[PDB]
């Protein structure tokens, strides 16, 4: 959840908002180790429920998200249903556990390609065109993350937009991402420069991957 | 002496506008068939399966024409080569269907088949079904017959399935055409076509358009 003024500005300037719970357990092995554990349901529940209680009156918020990169655990299904029950006005989405689980109203993959399948075990990223028509599948597809804009990037961006326009159920996506997470450091003369991972003696680090 | 007056054009031509040579005549077989007065007039064969196709029920509905008699029987027998695998015998008289009773001139035979050899384009396993119309005492009146292929075709979850598996149709449309004989088909040309089709990795044909 963002600083509260963000939603005010989105209401007034006009931007659709996905409001997302502060839950990410990416570094767990497997990713859902905590989110499938009932011991962690109370902590997770508050991050979902208290977001809804705060932001439910903002017209800019159109979709609730259960968090990010926390696998798919039973705690997600419980909290999916909680939101559906208290606020039927907004779809609920969540990418973890393969982007098309029982905890999401929207097929919301990250970095699924337009034409190319990436058939990873358990959590495949199908071609978005292919994903829509998998047997029994009927949901809209909106990428929660796509076109990773790291350094000299956005090659193939047009391929996404051609597909979005041709396919009714491909309803777009959210580019990753808006702004480089670089930080200002200063040389001996006080001149500023842009710093990334490892520049603060921080270790281990992931270097330029924050930009 | 038979006399046949064949018209090139009819009201039927309005339903026969296929993209092909427009021809006319007696272009398929002519035959004479002798049936007894008490006869098999129709029969339908169905094969239904359990979830893993390890068990099947062959269901054969048989219809008779002629005088209904208590001594009349139908035996449907199922053969794999020279081995009889299953057999059923019953008198005529179908199940009650409505307020006025059932079909007195029909009978349905049900045969169990354990571990049936399944039919597909990959392995065209066939059984032979013989339908015997006879007296209770065992005098044959007549027999009809057909090749039986045990297979289930269904659409489930948006997929066309044969024997529970999603098909990939390597198909071709085929007209009945011969450069010398027109639209008259012969066994040699049919076989020639099928051999070439399978040799070129086709598994399916559409009877375009008749
Ligand atoms: O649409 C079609 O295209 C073919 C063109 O050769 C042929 O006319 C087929 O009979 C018809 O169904
Ligand atoms: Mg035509
Ligand atoms: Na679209
Ligand atoms: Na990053």
């Amino acid at each position: 959840p963002n600083h509260p003024l963000w939603y005010t500005l989105c209401d007034r300037y006009g931007l659709y908002v996905v409001d997302e719970a502060n839950i990410e357990t990416h570094g767990m092995v497997p990713m859902n180790r905590l989110t499938d554990d009932p011991r962690w349901l109370p902590a997770m529940s508050e991050r979902v429920t208290r977001m809804v209680q705060r932001d439910r009156n903002h017209p800019s918020v159109i979709i609730w998200s259960l968090g990010n990169e926390s696998g798919h655990g039973a705690n997600h299904d419980a909290l999916y249903r909680w939101i559906k029950s208290v606020d039927p006005s907004r779809p609920v989405q969540y990418e973890g556990g393969g982007a098309d689980t029982t905890a999401t109203d929207i097929i919301c993959p990250m970095y699924a390609r337009v034409d190319e399948d990436q058939p990873f075990p358990a959590v495949p990223k199908w071609s978005i065109k292919k994903w829509l028509s998998l047997p029994g599948e009927t949901r809209p597809l909106i990428l929660c993350e796509y076109a990773h804009a790291m350094g000299n990037s956005l090659g193939g961006f047009a391929k996404y937009w051609q597909a979005f326009r041709q396919y009714p159920r491909l309803q777009g996506g959210f580019v990753w991402d808006w702004v480089d997470q670089s930080l200002i450091k200063y040389d001996e003369n006080g001149n500023p420069w842009s710093a990334y991972g490892g520049d603060f003696g921080d270790t281990p680090n992931d270097r330029q991957f924050c930009m | 002496r038979l006399a046949v007056m064949v018209l090139r054009w009819s009201d039927g031509s309005y339903l026969e506008d296929q993209d092909m040579w427009r021809m006319s005549g007696i272009f398929r077989d002519v035959s004479l068939l002798h049936k007894p007065t008490t006869q098999i007039s129709d029969f339908h064969v169905a094969t239904r399966f359990n979830d893993d196709f390890s068990r099947a029920v062959l269901e054969a509905e048989v219809q008779m024409c002629g005088e209904l008699r208590d001594y009349l029987r139908v035996t449907v027998s199922l053969w794999q080569g020279e081995t009889q695998v299953a057999s059923g015998t019953a008198p005529f008289g179908g199940e009650i269907i409505d307020e006025r009773g059932g079909y007195a001139d029909r009978v349905t035979l049900r045969l169990n088949v354990e571990n049936p050899k399944l039919w597909s384009a990959e392995i065209p396993n066939l059984y032979r079904a013989v339908v015997e119309l006879h007296t209770a005492d065992g005098t044959l009146i007549e027999a009809e017959a057909c090749d039986v292929g045990f297979r289930e075709v269904r659409i489930e979850n948006g997929l066309l399935l044969l024997n529970g598996k999603p098909l990939l149709i390597r198909g071709v449309n085929r007209h009945e055409h011969h450069p010398l004989h027109g639209q008259v088909m012969d066994e040699q040309t049919m076989v020639q076509d099928i051999l070439l089709m399978k040799q070129n990795n086709f598994n399916a044909v559409r009877c375009s358009h008749y």
